[PDB]
RNA sequence: GACAAUGGUAGGAGAGCGUUCUAAGGGCGUUGAAGCAUGAUCGUAAGGACAUGUGGAGCGCUUAGAAGUGAGAAUGCCGGUG
RNA sequence: UAACUUGGGAGUCAGAACAUGGGUGAUAAGGUCCGUGUUCGAAAGGGAAACAGCCCAGACCACCAGCUAAGGUCCCAAAAU
RNA sequence: AGGACGACAUUAGACGAAUCAUCUGGAAAGAUGAAUCAAAGAAGGUAAUAAUCCUGUAGUCGAAAAUGUUGUCUCUCUUGAGUGGAUCCUGAGUACGACGGAGCACGUGAAAUUCCGUCGGAAUCUGGGAGGACCAUCUCCUAAGGCUAAAUACUCUCUAGUGACCGAUAGUGAACCAGUACCGUGAGGGAAAGGUGAAAAGCACCCCGGAAGGGGAGUGAAAUAGAACCUGAAACCGUGUGCUUACAAGUAGUCAGAGCCCGUUAAUGGGUGAUGGCGUGCCUUUUGUAGAAUGAACCGGCGAGUUACGAUUUGAUGCAAGGUUAAGCAGUAAAUGUGGAGCCGUAGCGAAAGCGAGUCUGAAUAGGGCGUUUAGUAUUUGGUCGUAGACCCGAAACCAGGUGAU
């Protein structure tokens, strides 16, 4: 059982959130695993470098084998050779990988547990919000008493929502579909509206 | 991301040339030299350490002889009249005894002879 | 790419149970005449790759 | 767990060993080839199974047998996996598909008799081992092809 | 507390040092960052501090992640200078 | 106080002297080929003037402590003129 | 083939919120204090690090003219079905065959299916082709004429962006007047080289000198930033000096040690070293190297087991008789949702038909082989292997297309 609260602070009253997915007690080894999965992802992996192929000209043979007193070579472009090609180097690549899908489900339920288990989930009746404003919804953010760091979860994409938040360093805005352990794990304290609240307990 | 050389090698080589000074001429200026002479001095430190144990007992086992021989009496026979008369003293004790105060090893001498 | 299997090897063993490889004889070809009656009779039975021999070749066989 | 204590399952990570880096680690200079030869080579050593000219054995010994065009597998089904369905339940192919039993049906379900029957049945199935039948028909169930 | 082991090439195994970058947290900096230089400093090693001079704007630290991650030798390549 | 089984990873396939049982050679070779042991290889320390392979003996680190091994004790040079 | 009107977009632009004070300092954006905007806390600049100083950003607005994509009118073109089975038509040097080649994953093979050269060469709906030689039956098609968007490939280019990509020996060969200089008859080969300062305020004037160069003075926070002018390591070259050295045989140190000179991260200190003991560099390669075997003049920088996809094993974790999705679609180039086709496992044995906790062999209910009498599977760290140049450098050569008889 949770407080649901009204954006002045005062309590509008109560919810049942399952402890199946706000009660577990969070697995660190699949949450390690998500976030670092997470992090990977998003990684662009463009980066390369020219071996000895790719880098202009080369294709002589710069002295004669024997004879010269020089050490034998075959390429000006060889890789010990000022200017020469990168031996093995960076490739572009992608660095994204999977895990099961019951894993995946477990780390959310992992980081919303730990939320919950830490006291930074509130739950809050809607946000009657019907232009964007950001000193308002800063205002909202005191009231509630909020640290820092916060996310914010609407049921679906609410734009005056999104419009006020945006602007604020440190508060993130979600939807229910949207959550995930990077932005769960980052924030502080969790603001998730009732109806939000209600369709992630569906979910998971 | 690409790792440039950096300021470690020279920090390390440093070091070691530091370790050279006072090395000789290009011993104490050149990281390749220095770095094999102060492996040549570890080698030798390591090997002396054991080597100055026994030259220090050759020290006091000499002038324990010389102070026997003032006293009629060889060091081999001196040695063997103390360990009779059941006295622990050892050979740097001895030695710096018949240095520091010859009536005290005279006594010391005369309990060897007795024990003989 | 996907490693290749070693086609003469599928097609000369398989794999049992607890993954063994069962195998043929040779001397089961020709010149019969110059084997015992009792050698042909037990040439005629199969036996597996040897522990050692599937040291060597265990990779050729990994998708069979 | 916070970004900033991050720790990975004990036992789940260990450093990969680098190779060519200095005597100490063990494994500088020849980089744990050895001294020379085919196998101190770049991209040396020989192709797998190759034994230096000895005739490979998988030469030595010769091919057997055929692959038939027309070979059938049946998707089988032990009578202690037909245990879970309730006394007096038909079971069939969708029926096993549907619960799970049986994911692939390859040519056709057949039934064999490994475990004990608990259970009355009407079992339809493309085909039975001789004691599944009679364990089916023994339970007061029936069966048919 | 006891008492047992600890030479070592190829090679196997383990634990670590240090480099650049990233994430998060927490810090430092024109009242002087990095770099460089010197010193009689500390750790079992790789190595880590501190002070002073130079320098003039950037840089540590913690945990985790990722690698163009460590040179004394290749009649190595380029530069400088004997 | 080991041994064996299974599985992951190897390197090695130029060996040397010495002693001894033998072939070969000439009861030649610091020769060559086998058997057996040790040492070197991969082993520092003491002795054999110097001297991988002989003799003593296997260095975790420190000590300006003691007892011994081979070998030594007139001086070089520790210890018996 | 056109035409009229409209819409949207591209090619310039416009507006665009909100900060003051003190301290340090050459300078404030820093620190301190107190405020303010935010649909704008992207970013760059400004005398150091700025949401509120500038350029901008969110948001909103804008086109005389040209271009592009589109909608509606116009314009243009245009019949659409059924019944009948008498006759007619339905692609010929074609299909196909033989021989010789080629192409099919398929190397001539039992070789279908498909093309080329040479030679031969059909049938006509009761026809013809195919189902991997071939025949029959059945089934599916209807060759020897043509056209056809999209889903797919690629990037010289333009616009807006991104990066656990480089940061001047790197990154393009080229940050710079570089395919330049330079080399070659020619094809062709092919560099080196970035940094004053915030502002040029870039040193008036005096002095030595022919000049170069310098000493002052001045500018500047700094000239010890004065022109390849931020920093300024090492090799190397000099000047001065504390200790030391001209009877001594030296891999240059090490351990012992007086004398002399100092005085530190203040530690049972630092520099030097009369004299004694001990002591033939390093790497490579070797049975064995002080080796008179190899390599390195010195210093600096650069310079060698990587990544992708498969395999296997080990550790980790989730789920478990189950485990798991691929492409695709949605999403912010994300996590993730969805997607069960597919894959592995739950049963083996046999060459196979097949049988099945058994099966194969066998005449055998014998004996024997492989099995049964639980555990897998997905992702991932590490190790190793395979395919890739696969740890790095090095041939003599081979082939292809060009350039050369100055
Ligand atoms: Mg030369
Ligand atoms: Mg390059
Ligand atoms: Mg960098
Ligand atoms: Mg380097
Ligand atoms: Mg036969
Ligand atoms: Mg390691
Ligand atoms: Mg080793
Ligand atoms: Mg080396
Ligand atoms: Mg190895
Ligand atoms: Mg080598
Ligand atoms: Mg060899
Ligand atoms: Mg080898
Ligand atoms: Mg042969
Ligand atoms: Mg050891
Ligand atoms: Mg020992
Ligand atoms: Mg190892
Ligand atoms: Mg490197
Ligand atoms: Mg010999
Ligand atoms: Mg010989
Ligand atoms: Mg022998
Ligand atoms: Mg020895
Ligand atoms: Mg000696
Ligand atoms: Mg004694
Ligand atoms: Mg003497
Ligand atoms: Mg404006
Ligand atoms: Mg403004
Ligand atoms: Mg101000
Ligand atoms: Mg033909
Ligand atoms: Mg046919
Ligand atoms: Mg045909
Ligand atoms: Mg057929
Ligand atoms: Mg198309
Ligand atoms: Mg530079
Ligand atoms: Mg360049
Ligand atoms: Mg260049
Ligand atoms: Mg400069
Ligand atoms: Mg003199
Ligand atoms: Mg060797
Ligand atoms: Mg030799
Ligand atoms: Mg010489
Ligand atoms: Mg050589
Ligand atoms: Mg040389
Ligand atoms: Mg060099
Ligand atoms: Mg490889
Ligand atoms: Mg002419």
């Amino acid at each position: 059982n949770y407080d649901v609260l009204k954006l002045d602070g005062t309590k509008s009253g109560s919810i049942e959130l399952s402890d199946a997915v706000f009660g577990i007690e969070p697995n660190n080894s699949v949450l390690f695993e998500a976030i670092n999965l997470q992090r990977a992802s998003l990684r662009q992996g463009t980066h390369a470098v020219k071996n000895r192929s790719a880098v202009s000209g080369g294709g002589r043979k710069p002295w004669k084998q024997k004879g010269t007193g020089r050490a034998r070579q075959g390429t000006i472009r060889a890789p010990q050779w000022r200017g020469g090609g990168i031996v093995f180097g960076p490739t572009p690549r992608s660095y994204a990988y999977k895990m099961p899908k019951k894993m995946r489900r477990l780390a959310l339920r992992s980081a919303l547990s730990f939320k919950a288990q830490e006291n930074g989930l509130t739950v809050v009746d809607a946000f009657n919000f019907e232009a964007p404003k950001t000193k308002e919804f800063k205002n909202v953010l005191s009231t509630l008493e909020q640290p820092k760091k916060v996310l914010v979860v609407t049921e679906n994409e609410d734009v005056n929502v999104e419009l006020s938040a945006r602007n604020i360093p440190g508060v993130q805005v979600t939807t229910a579909q949207g959550l995930n352990v990077l932005d769960i794990t980052n924030a502080d304290s969790l603001v998730i509206t009732e109806a939000a609240a209600k369709k992630v307990e569906e979910v998971l | 991301p690409r790792v440039k050389g950096g300021t470690v090698t020279r920090a390390r080589r440093k070091k070691t040339i530091k370790l050279a000074k006072g090395y000789f001429g290009s011993k104490h200026t050149l990281y390749k030299v220095a770095k094999q002479q102060v492996m040549k001095s570890g080698q030798y430190a390591f090997r002396d350490r054991r080597q100055r144990k026994r030259d220090f007992r050759k020290l006091w086992i000499t002038r324990i002889n010389a102070a026997a021989r003032q006293h009629e009496m060889s060091y081999s026979r001196l040695m063997n009249g103390l360990k009779k008369a059941g006295i622990d003293i050892n050979r740097k004790m001895l030695s710096e005894i018949a240095i520091s105060d010859e009536k005290a090893f005279a006594q010391l001498v005369t309990k060897a002879k007795d024990a003989l | 790419p996907k490693m290749k299997t070693h086609r003469g090897a599928a097609k000369r063993v398989k794999r049992t149970a607890s993954g063994q490889l069962k195998r043929s004889r040779a001397f089961t070809s020709h010149l019969f005449a110059n084997k015992s009656t009792k050698q042909k009779r037990q040439l005629r039975k199969a036996r597996l790759v040897s522990k050692s021999d599937m040291k060597r070749v265990k990779q050729l066989l990994a998708y069979k | 767990m916070k970004l900033h204590e991050l720790k990975p399952a004990e036992g789940s990570r260990k450093e990969r060993n680098r190779v060519g880096r200095g005597v100490a680690t063990g494994n500088g200079k020849t980089s744990g080839r050895g001294h020379k030869g085919q196998k101190a080579r770049s991209g040396g050593g020989v192709r797998p199974g190759f034994e230096g000219g000895q005739l490979p054995l998988f030469r030595r010994l010769p091919k057997r047998g055929f692959t038939n065009i027309n070979r059938k597998e049946y998707a089988i089904v032990n009578l202690d996996q037909l245990n879970k369905f309730e006394d007096g339940t038909e079971v069939t192919p969708a029926l096993l598909v549907e619960s799970g039993v049986v994911k692939n049906e390859k040519s056709g379900i057949k039934i064999l008799g490994n475990g004990s029957l608990d259970k009355k049945l009407t079992v339809k199935a493309h085909k039975f081992s001789a004691s599944a039948a009679e364990a089916i028909d023994a339970k007061g169930g029936a069966h048919e092809v």
